[PDB]
């Protein structure tokens, strides 16, 4: 009576047969801007089904040597579909999302996998150079992964000089092959201003690590991917000018 | 004017002091608040978040295998898994969680712990462990007969993955000083040894080896005292 | 008492009275199914 | 919650069904396991206090910031010392305030000035205080000094540390010292980005000081900015920094040589 | 006397300061007021 | 009215004979086109406050009004220190002062008095306020420092600045920068009129200072004067002045060498 | 509070009482005719 | 400010003086009373 | 009980059975003889009081406690000056709080700072409390010497003498001078027991002092504490120790060369 | 009077109120059986 689901937002659903409760992120759901905490002035327009379903991402290889994959999410599906579409054309944005993490095994593969959503998820550079003329910084597709995503270098210290062990108190849900094989974490919006722009500026992103690694033995399948998707809840756009692309 | 006359103390900038002063910028109204969600008001509510413990911390580790703790098929009817110290002020798996460098930050604790374990391993490897908790005393225990007569909790490997060996506050005064020995065993906690109660079987054409993952966190009665700086940082380069 | 300020501006005055509102549900349990005490969390 | 808890008396169960111990952390829940639905406790009440631990206790301290000399030669000679107003210049604050994403404050900075070799001369200084769009004064001698619609403290050496109360003045909601973005449009490099992370919403203006003379004064001043904290409002907290601190506006480590969060043990199996 | 005592800040000249100075004229009453059109209060009459 | 303004919903109107875009400004009235009567706005309660940009917010800066020597030698000395009392020496506070015609206030006069080189030795200082009719002293010892029936100060280089509050003291009923007539009667020349726009109701006497000695001392010094405007009033806003001032009392600009009011851009059809 | 004088004179004090009338049809509007909001303003 | 001014006894520090000092640790509870037998109250109850 | 007692009128008995000055000693009881059953008294009333006698007012005292100095030379120098705090130093204050098994107050500790020869400049100093657990400043520019999160005072020699509120800090319920025990566990040795009566539960941290500055003073001070108690309670009071303290932390005496409770007399038959 | 203090905190004020409660029995006559003031302590 708990161990499945079916999450429908618009056109689609995600239907389980092993899956642990939903996470909620800071016991707040998403809502609409209140006139109270509003400051723009032009109407926000609400397309409520074209920007409000599930996208689905590529899925990716999860080998033995894995360290770990993150995204941005109001840049990864910010070139594809109705919701990139009407967030090129606009200056101001607002929307929460529900995540869903898919990793399928069978009974006799081990392993566990760590997914979290990391508010202002800035990257650290990797160097020991203090010059300002050579000190490394990320590139754009390191900072901006997006639809693809990125991998990581350091997982031990999140790529970002903060541990991994202390990540735990992000809204977070684990994926252990032997429990469940799907994660779901809802999360709203969460920044120091009203509206922002969609395209600048990142809200948050999420992170797979696997902290047990993959272990089976020799016979059975090999082939183990990790598929995400979206669902932008609430959206609002404002400012309608000329489409941008970044 | 007042006959008013001076005290010790004037002219002095005392750091911890809550006094009034002078606004530099007359008749100002700040930017309106909005609604963040996931405000904090007090670093207890931090604590009650658990966290990876680091076991795994010696050497011939590299940062992800540090976390894990390995679990195998014993060939001895009864041995000793990974053993830890409880005091999270100490030099050691506490370190590497977020109830461990609060408590750092202040000076005493009191208030019981939590250690809740969660084993990774497949869904057909099934078997049962002991965690055990002993207050000071002697050093830490040889065997199993030994150790089994302080604070325990059976632990099995069924559907639900995760145990939580719950350590309860057994000082003799309100609070313990969150600092190492010397001369100061006075507040020592105490060793929790996670111990095979049966052993580690598994089906064939299976992985033998498993690991489990170790978090902690406080409790409802934890609670800390006087205000110091931590000792995680002591140099720095000038930025 | 309490060293109440002498200005006209609100942010010029000291530390005012303390507010003991923990809820520290909303990190330890952010979930939605409200699980109970004594049961299993999953069936 | 005035204290911080207390344990009602226990005792032992036999029978099946009720198991509190088995909380699964697949859920991403922290397990609600008590000390009462376990070994049998007894009867206290708990009189420690939970004052000390909260954000308004914990961030009123004042703490170092910045360090401004101010060499005032006779033929190389600058005569004012401006300093950017940041707190991310030592490690010690910014380790204290950088566990949270969004922050919420009120200032108390208070100036410390001495000399080079350690002495109180009676010198008059002055403390100015430029806002971002104010136009920095060039020379001991500038027009700026006038400070017509410009705040500015007059202050002596052998007087009592000045302090003034600053408040919240950032355009948006509240301070963050992560921005995951960019503050421009347009494209962006991938070789060096050097406009990643830049906080926009942080800038606080310039602090300046001089010496109010006519000719020159032969003394190397240093003064020393005391910032305190107060009704102060935090957001999402974020784990603690383990790794040293390399730069001044940006988050970096050294990829080699990483420092573990903890120490090293002999065996796994040793608690000492 | 009371027993007072100094804290920082004292003996400074801050421009923006609203406190009270000492006459110099006592017992003065200034010339009385008359209607001159076109009072302003704020500064933003004039930027409408 | 404690904040800006409040903006209720708008929505579309598609019908004829209701025109609000077509103000007609020959009339000399100001467009009164708001944002209901146009593009299509949302609900929004405004709670940004007023309050700084009122006229008693604006004028209660002190500013430098007036800088008086006082060289005070050995064979060529003369002891005292007279400054005539008026505040069109700086173009700061002018420029600030002169966009209304008549004004209303009290002042906050303070004092500030340094050597040349910078230092402060404990000589006794002693301000004094001449009005107008008053003979004015002549020497370091003159008969009018008894200060009888005359207001002064008292007060050292060591001690905090003086500071005195100035009532309203003009024979008019407001001041006013600009007089557009002349003092006297009789026949007016065209070659040289040094006599027009002199502002007849705004003379206040002269300030004087000296240092209470027997024999003298070797000492430059040089005190500054900082008047703070408070209860004021202002009538007749008059626009800000485009050109540089030129003259004390006298308003004149360079005829050849005139300076726009904007810079210059490249191309009209152009925003950059 | 708001920092009362102690003195006989009434101008050695410090500012009083803020007052916000603004009123700005003075100078906005000065027409005897008054204009409507949507109208034309010439007939 | 307040129109005061000193007296003689300004700056000493005399020993038997009850005069309140400023707290080194602010917001801080001491640990609990327990009942100790035996408390004296004055020093005539070892006189007798 | 304002005053000290009351005398009731006597008078004179003759019969059998009862005897009020047979009070036996071997019960451990003091003897309850009045003066009413015995010689035949008066009638007074007595107004002597008796509020000095009081604990609160027989602690109220300052006394000296430590002597911290500080050399601060140019080649074999310190800089700072750590001082362990504890009254077990000077018998004057530990002869009078030693007449108690355990105790509980509040402490006013006041600095007085002077010169070696005698004499107040004008050097600013910065008074430093370690708790127990917190790093010792090494070196007059130690990291530790920020003062994040840690209590300090700052004052100058020509300034009145510092004085700041101790609260009670122990981690047991009272004070105690005499600890019959051991702090650790295991085998202890029979030749030399030196962690015998080591009093776990009074450490109180270290006291710290420097001067600020940049690169020297050739100055030797000499700071001495003054520990006022207050609020003090007092359980279990102990006889007062008749002989020389020899040792800090031990209380120990000479075997020989005893020194006795009372002086020598030359017969015992004879007052004098 | 009596020089009340002006901080938040408790312990730093001055002397409070006295308290003349000796009850000086607890250590004259430490004994079970109340010795009556006229009569032998041995029967």
């Amino acid at each position: 009576s708990d161990r499945v689901a079916q999450l429908t937002v618009g056109n689609s659903s995600i239907t389980t047969q092993e899956a642990a409760n939903i996470v909620l992120a800071y016991g707040e759901w998403p809502e609409y801007c209140p006139d109270t905490d509003a400051t723009a002035v032009d109407k926000p327009t609400r397309p409520d089904v074209s920007v409000n379903r599930f996208y689905t991402l590529d899925s990716k290889m999860w080998q033995e040597n894995s360290t770990g994959w993150y995204w941005k999410f109001p840049d990864v599906l910010n070139k594809t579909g109705v919701f990139g579409q009407n967030a090129q054309f606009h200056y101001l944005y607002r929307s929460g999302f529900c995540l869903h993490v898919q990793c399928n095994a069978s009974k006799f593969h081990q392993g566990a996998l760590l997914v979290a959503v990391i508010p202002e998820f800035v990257i650290a550079g990797r160097g020991s150079n203090t010059k300002p003329n050579e000190a490394p910084h990320p590139g754009f597709t390191t900072t901006f992964p997006g639809t693809t995503g990125a991998t990581f270098h350091d997982p031990y210290v999140l790529d970002s000089g903060v541990p991994l062990s202390q990540a735990l108190i992000y809204p977070h849900q684990w994926i252990n092959l032997r429990t469940n094989n799907c994660a779901t974490v809802i999360v709203p919006y969460i920044n120091a201003v009203p509206f922002d722009s969609a395209i600048n500026h990142s809200n948050f992103g999420l992170i797979v690590i696997p902290v047990s690694p993959l272990k089976y033995s020799s016979g059975a399948t090999t082939a183990i991917p990790i598929t995400i998707t979206i669902a932008p809840l609430n959206s609002e756009f404002g400012g309608l000018r000329q489409a941008v692309s970044q | 004017g007042i006959p008013a006359e001076l005290r010790p103390g004037t002219n002095q900038f005392l750091t911890t002091d809550d006094d009034t002063a002078a606004p530099i910028l007359p008749g100002f109204t700040p930017t309106p608040t909005i609604h963040i969600p996931g405000e904090v008001h007090s670093l207890l509510e931090l604590c009650r978040v658990e966290t990876i413990l680091e076991v795994n911390n010696t050497t011939e580790a590299t940062g992800l295998t540090r976390l894990l703790i390995p679990v195998s098929s014993q060939n001895k009817a009864d041995e000793l898994c990974a053993a830890f110290m409880v005091d999270p002020g100490r030099i050691g798996p506490w370190q590497s969680t977020l109830v461990g460098q609060i408590c750092r930050y202040y000076t005493q604790w009191s208030g019981s712990l939590k250690v809740t374990f969660m084993f990774t391993g497949s869904f057909m490897a099934t078997g049962k462990m002991l965690v055990a908790y002993s207050p000071p005393g002697s050093a830490q225990p040889a065997n199993r007969e030994t150790a089994m007569l302080g604070t325990h909790v059976i632990w099995d490997f069924g559907l639900q993955s995760s145990v939580s060996l719950v350590i309860p506050w057994i000082s003799n005064t309100h609070f313990r000083t969150a600092k190492t020995g010397g001369n100061y065993d006075y507040y020592t906690a105490g060793v929790v040894t996670l111990w095979y109660q049966t052993n580690y079987v598994v089906p064939p054409e299976t992985p033998g080896e498993a690991y489990i993952i170790a978090m902690g966190a406080a409790q409802d009665n934890f609670t800390l005292k006087i205000c110091k700086d931590t000792d995680e940082v002591t140099q720095q380069a000038v930025l | 008492f309490t060293n109440i300020n002498y200005y006209k501006d609100s942010y010029a005055a000291s530390a005012t009275r303390q507010d003991f509102t923990q809820d520290p549900k909303k990190f330890t349990q952010p979930v939605l199914d409200s699980i109970r005490e004594l049961s299993a969390p999953l069936n | 919650a005035e204290s911080a808890a207390n344990t009602t008396p226990s005792s032992h169960r036999l029978e099946t069904g009720r198991v509190p111990a088995l909380q699964a952390a697949e859920t991403g829940a922290t397990s609600n396991a008590t000390d009462e639905n376990m070994i049998e406790t007894r009867c206290v009440v708990n009189r420690n206090g939970v004052l000390e631990t909260t954000i308004n206790h914990f961030f009123s301290r004042s703490g170092l910031v910045g360090v401004v000399n101010l060499t005032d030669g006779g033929t190389d000679t600058t005569g004012y010392a401006t300093w950017d107003i940041d707190i991310m210049g030592f490690v010690q604050l910014r380790r204290k305030c950088e566990m949270f994403t969004y922050m919420r404050f009120n200032a108390e900075f208070t100036f410390v000035t001495t000399t080079k070799n350690g002495e109180a001369r009676p010198y008059m200084l002055q403390y100015m205080y430029v806002p971002p769009g104010a136009p920095k004064p060039t020379g001991r001698d500038a027009f700026q000094w006038q400070t017509a619609t410009n705040p500015s403290v007059f202050v002596k050496l052998t007087d009592p540390p000045a302090q003034v109360s600053v408040p919240f003045m950032s355009p948006a909601s509240a301070y963050q010292w992560f921005y995951d973005g960019y503050p421009t449009f347009g494209q962006h490099p991938e070789t060096s980005n050097t406009t990643y992370g830049l906080c926009p919403n942080n800038m606080m203006g310039t602090f300046a000081v001089r010496v109010v003379s006519r000719e020159a004064s032969q003394l190397k001043l240093q003064t020393r900015v005391y910032m305190k904290l107060k009704h102060v409002r935090a957001w999402v907290p974020r784990p603690i920094r383990s790794q040293p601190y390399l730069l001044k506006n940006f988050p970096n480590y050294d990829s080699s040589k990483i420092t573990n969060s903890a120490r090293d043990r002999s065996s796994i199996k040793q608690a000492n």
